[PDB]
């Protein structure tokens, strides 16, 4: 959950 | 999606010593390109096949979310812990093999609201309690295996059990009822 | 004698203060004269004075040591992932000499210490990965020097105040992850002229994005994702000059993408995905030499700016779950270090650019669901970066070149439903890390190359829907990882031999609608895992083995074949009615069956 900020990298 | 984080939380409670399932990426949209997961034209899961995986851990109630689930096989593997009562949250299962696994504590009397149910095979495990008589409402049933458990009480013998022989409730604790030899109270 | 100091004394009491079970402190001697020379202690002054302390992963648990305070001379103080427990102390305050407090990743719970901006010094505060609670303290909008603020992954419950605004020193806002009240971007934000960083992801924010952000000339990182935001992306935004990286992703934002974005000459990371994003991509923001532009899930359409491939630095390309239509730009991936391309689920046409692998870094391309057509450009056969192909369910025609069949780090090939013609090459032997291999409804001829084989780690092959002929390789028993085997609606013939023993890990065998004869090995029922079994539609012949009774099949169908005989007894039940139909030899008690 605590991703540090920069893109989401959601793919097929 | 939705149903891929129910797969995740499943596969963080699972110990997975082979690494069955690495392909389980929680950034991918949907499940349905991982290995071990079967999509339906709509990219929804309808089967899990996850036996013989050397799987340890417990399962999670968040299986209950798909839905569109037709296969749960889960078997072979020594999977512990209680059956998740959200598991007759999976309307369109037709199949729930948790067979030769270390699962204990009662079976759910949800599962008697898996209405499409044909399979129902949850035998060599450490199940204990009595057997729900919600399952005879389940008019689809044709194989029962609760065999080689701990499972104590009255063996229904109406709707669905009507057909069902010794074979399906042998070696458990205190089974009571025509099927097997000591009848009831 | 005026610059004699205690300090040795007021360590040895913060040893006693906290509990230190992995004797990280045991340099800490009460013997010793001077502390300076102590484990996490520096005197950087002409005199024995502690300036610095520094105890992080130290395993101490305890309160924090308002005796440290008397350290006249202290300016920095780090006390990270340690095990600080109960409120933070108001007397904090007498740390008037502090610049520098990290009690970072503590079990520090409570209100905060309104006294800590009663430190004149402080320039530093990091408060992360504790358990704060209740409103920010209005003290805090008074800070003196303060450039960094972070209270992220805290229980503060309250709204985000429009104090902290005031803070003109401030270079980083960091409040991500916390449990706000649902609450508006103060509009007083864009007051802080020297913030370089907002981080502002999880707040639980709502509303519009204020345009006073746009005056933020020196902001480097504007993080503003995983909240409910709506309205328009600000056009003021093309104000923030120094911008490299804008989140925006998984708001509830509409509108179009402003084309003063364009304005914005240092920006190469823009995420601004899963919104309700509409209207066209603009040309001024693709003129831009971005790094990652993600526009994924929004309702945009119109054709992506061929601006977008004169990038130098763009490795990340995802606009997938989109209306956009057109092609590609011709000299995609010619200039820039392709990396990811997702341009999945849009209505994308015509051939695909010829050198997307230009620069060798090209790891996922995902097309899947446009109007693509053409052949696979000859050159992605030689780009071995290629851990991911999914070009299924477009227009594409033609061979496959004979590389990409061989691709050493491919993982997944997808080419299902499309028109691809040929034959699968000897070269597939190379795909080292191929596990999933779907090539379902092509227009693909010829045997299965004993190559095949070779592949040991391959999980699925999908083939159904193709003019595949011939007998089956025998190598393709020797894949003994394989889950799926599904060759239905091809031409495949010959004889299924007692090798299939081998396919130990099989969950699904399909060879339905081919033209297979002989018997069904009796091996069948040594699969220990297999739950699904179709045959049907073949010429297979002789008596049902009695081993198919060893398996648990959620699924079988032998229908449609030339087999004989009486079905063994546990599979004359009403379930298997169906199974059998179109076996003139066969006989079993079912009520259609002979
Ligand atoms: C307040 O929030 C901001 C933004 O959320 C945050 O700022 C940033 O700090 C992080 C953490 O230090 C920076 O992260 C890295 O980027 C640098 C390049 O400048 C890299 O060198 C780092 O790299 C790698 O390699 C290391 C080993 O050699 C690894 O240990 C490491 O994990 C990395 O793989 C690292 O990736 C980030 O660049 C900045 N970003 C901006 C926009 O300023 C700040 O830290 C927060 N402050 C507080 C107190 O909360
Ligand atoms: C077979 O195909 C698989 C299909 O993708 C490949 O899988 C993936 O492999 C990559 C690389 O091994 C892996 O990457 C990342 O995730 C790691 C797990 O936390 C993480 O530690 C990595 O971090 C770092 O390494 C990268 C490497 O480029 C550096 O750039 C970074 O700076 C950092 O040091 C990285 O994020 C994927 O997670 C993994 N995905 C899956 C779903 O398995 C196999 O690599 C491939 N193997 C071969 C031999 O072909
Ligand atoms: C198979 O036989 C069993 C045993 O008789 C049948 O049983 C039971 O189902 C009824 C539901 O109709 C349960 O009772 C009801 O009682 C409640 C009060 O508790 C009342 O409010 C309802 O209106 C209803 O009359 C009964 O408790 C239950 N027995 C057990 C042991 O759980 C079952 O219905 C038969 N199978 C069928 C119909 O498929
Ligand atoms: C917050 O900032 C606004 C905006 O102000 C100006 O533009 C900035 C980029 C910077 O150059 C500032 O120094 C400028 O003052 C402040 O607003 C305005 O207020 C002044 C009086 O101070 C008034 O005459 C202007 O007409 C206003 N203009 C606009 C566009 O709002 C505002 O006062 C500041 N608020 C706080 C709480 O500090
Ligand atoms: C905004 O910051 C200034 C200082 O940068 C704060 O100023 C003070 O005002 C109060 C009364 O309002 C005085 O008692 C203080 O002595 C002042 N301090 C300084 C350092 O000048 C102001 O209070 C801040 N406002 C908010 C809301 O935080
Ligand atoms: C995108 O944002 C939504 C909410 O806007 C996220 O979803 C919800 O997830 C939380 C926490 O897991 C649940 O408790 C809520 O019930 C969900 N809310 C709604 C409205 O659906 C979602 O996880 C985010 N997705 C991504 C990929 O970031
Ligand atoms: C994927 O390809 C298959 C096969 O070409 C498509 O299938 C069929 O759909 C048509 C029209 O709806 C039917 O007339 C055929 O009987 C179907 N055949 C088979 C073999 O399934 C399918 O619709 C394609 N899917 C997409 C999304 O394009
Ligand atoms: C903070 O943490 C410390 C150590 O984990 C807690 O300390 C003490 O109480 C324990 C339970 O009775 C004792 O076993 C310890 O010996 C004792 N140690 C001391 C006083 O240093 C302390 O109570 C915690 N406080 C809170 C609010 O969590
Ligand atoms: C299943 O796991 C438990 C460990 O909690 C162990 O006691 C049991 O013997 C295991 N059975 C195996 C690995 O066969
Ligand atoms: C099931 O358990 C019994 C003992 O309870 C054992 O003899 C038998 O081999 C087991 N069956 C399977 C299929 O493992
Ligand atoms: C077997 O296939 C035929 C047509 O190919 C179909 O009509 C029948 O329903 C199938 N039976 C089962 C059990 O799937
Ligand atoms: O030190 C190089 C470093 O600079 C900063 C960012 O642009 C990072 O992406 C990059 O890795
Ligand atoms: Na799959
Ligand atoms: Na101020
Ligand atoms: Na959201």
């Amino acid at each position: 959950r605590l991703v540090p900020s920069g893109p989401n990298p959601l793919h097929n | 999606n939705l149903e891929g984080d129910a797969l995740h939380t499943l596969r963080v409670t699972l110990v997975d010593p082979n690494n069955v399932l690495q392909s389980w990426d929680p950034t991918l949209v949907n499940p349905c390109t991982w290995f071990h997961v079967t999509c339906n034209n709509e990219n929804s899961v309808i089967r899990v096949d996850l036996g013989n995986a050397e799987l340890s851990g417990h399962l999670v109630p968040e299986l209950g979310v798909l839905k569109n689930l037709q296969y749960l096989e889960l078997y072979s593997n020594n999977i512990t812990g209680p059956i998740p009562s959200n598991l007759g949250n999976l309307t369109n299962l037709v199949s729930l093999d948790l067979y030769l696994n270390s699962f204990s504590g009662p079976i759910p009397e949800s599962l008697g609201k898996l209405s499409k149910l044909r399979f129902l095979r949850l035998n060599n495990n450490s199940l204990t309690g009595s057997i729900p008589m919600s399952l005879t409402n389940i008019t689809t049933l044709q194989v029962l295996d609760l065999s080689n458990n701990r499972l104590s009480g009255s063996v229904p013998d109406n709707g669905s059990f009507s057909l069902f022989t010794p074979i399906s409730f042998a070696n458990n604790l205190d089974l009571c009822g025509p099927v097997t030899s000591h009848p009831c109270p | 004698s005026s610059m004699d100091n205690q300090d040795g004394f007021i360590l040895q009491q913060v040893k006693l203060s906290l509990d230190d079970p992995d004797s990280y402190l045991s340099s800490w001697n009460s013997n010793d004269a001077s502390p300076c020379r102590w484990s996490g202690v520096s005197c950087a002054g002409d005199f024995s004075s502690v300036t610095s302390v520094d105890l992080s992963s130290a395993n101490l648990a305890g309160p924090f040591p308002s005796v440290i305070c008397r350290l006249s001379n202290l300016a920095h103080l780090s006390l990270y992932n340690n095990s600080i427990n109960s409120t933070l102390p108001l007397n904090i305050a007498a740390c008037k000499s502090l610049q520098t407090l990290d009690l970072s990743q503590n079990l520090l719970t409570g209100e905060l210490p309104q006294t800590l901006a009663d430190i004149p010094t402080l320039v530093h505060l990091d408060l992360t990965g504790n358990n704060f609670s209740g409103d920010i303290p209005a003290s805090f909008g008074k800070f003196e020097n303060l450039e960094v603020l972070s209270l992220v992954y805290n229980l503060l419950d309250g709204t985000i105040p429009p104090f902290l605004g005031n803070i003109s020193t401030l270079k980083m806002l960091n409040l991500s992850y916390n449990p706000f009240s649902p609450s508006r971007i103060p509009p007083e934000f864009g007051n802080l002229t020297n913030l370089e960083v907002m981080w502002l992801t999880e707040c639980h924010l709502v509303g519009q994005i204020p345009d006073s952000l746009g005056q933020l000339s020196k902001l480097v990182d504007l993080d503003l994702a995983l909240n409910d935001l709506v309205g328009h992306i600000p056009p003021s935004l093309g104000g923030l000059t120094n911008v490299v990286q804008i989140e925006l992703y998984n708001n509830s934002l509409t509108g179009e993408i402003p084309p003063e974005l364009g304005n914005l000459k240092s920006l190469r990371l823009l995420d601004a995905s899963m919104n309700q994003l509409t209207g066209k991509i603009p040309d001024e923001l693709c003129r831009v030499p971005l790094e990652s532009l993600n526009l994924y899930e929004n309702n945009l359409e119109g054709e992506l700016p061929a601006s977008i491939a004169l990038s130098p630095n763009l490795y990340e390309i995802r606009i997938f779950g989109n209306r956009l239509t057109g092609g590609l730009p011709k000299d995609l991936g010619l200039n820039s270090p392709l990396r990811w391309l997702d341009v999945s689920e849009n209505e994308f046409s015509g051939d695909l650019p010829a050198d997307l692998c230009a620069k060798g870094e090209l790891e996922e391309l995902l097309i899947i669901h446009n109007s693509f057509s053409g052949v696979i450009p000859e050159s992605l056969a030689d780009c071995r970066s290629l851990t991911r192909i999914r070009l299924a369910y477009n227009r594409f025609s033609g061979s496959v070149p004979t590389g990409f069949w061989g691709l050493p780090h491919v993982n997944l090939l997808e080419l299902v439903n499309n028109s691809f013609s040929g034959e699968i090459s000897k070269s597939i032997g190379g795909a080292s890390n191929l596990s999933l291999l779907i090539l379902s409804n092509n227009e693909f001829t010829g045997s299965l190359p004993e190559e095949i084989g070779s592949l040991d780690n391959l999980n699925q092959l999908s083939a159904s829907g193709n003019k595949f002929s011939g007998s089956l390789p025998d190598s393709l028993m020797s894949l003994g990882e394989l889950g799926t085997l599904d060759l239905h609606g091809n031409q495949f013939s010959g004889e299924l031999t007692s090798g299939i023993k081998s396919w130990k890990k099989l969950n699904e065998l399909n060879l339905a609608d081919n033209e297979f004869t002989g018997k069904i090995p009796d091996e069948i029922g040594s699969l220990s895992v297999l739950n699904y079994l179709d045959l049907s539609g073949n010429m297979f012949s002789g008596k049902i083995p009695v081993s198919l009774q060893s398996l648990k099949l959620n699924q079988l169908n032998l229908s449609y074949n030339r087999l004989s005989g009486d079905l063994p007894p546990s599979l004359a039940k009403d379930m298997y009615k169906n199974s059998f139909i179109g076996n003139p030899g066969l006989c079993g008690d079912i009520k259609g069956l002979c």
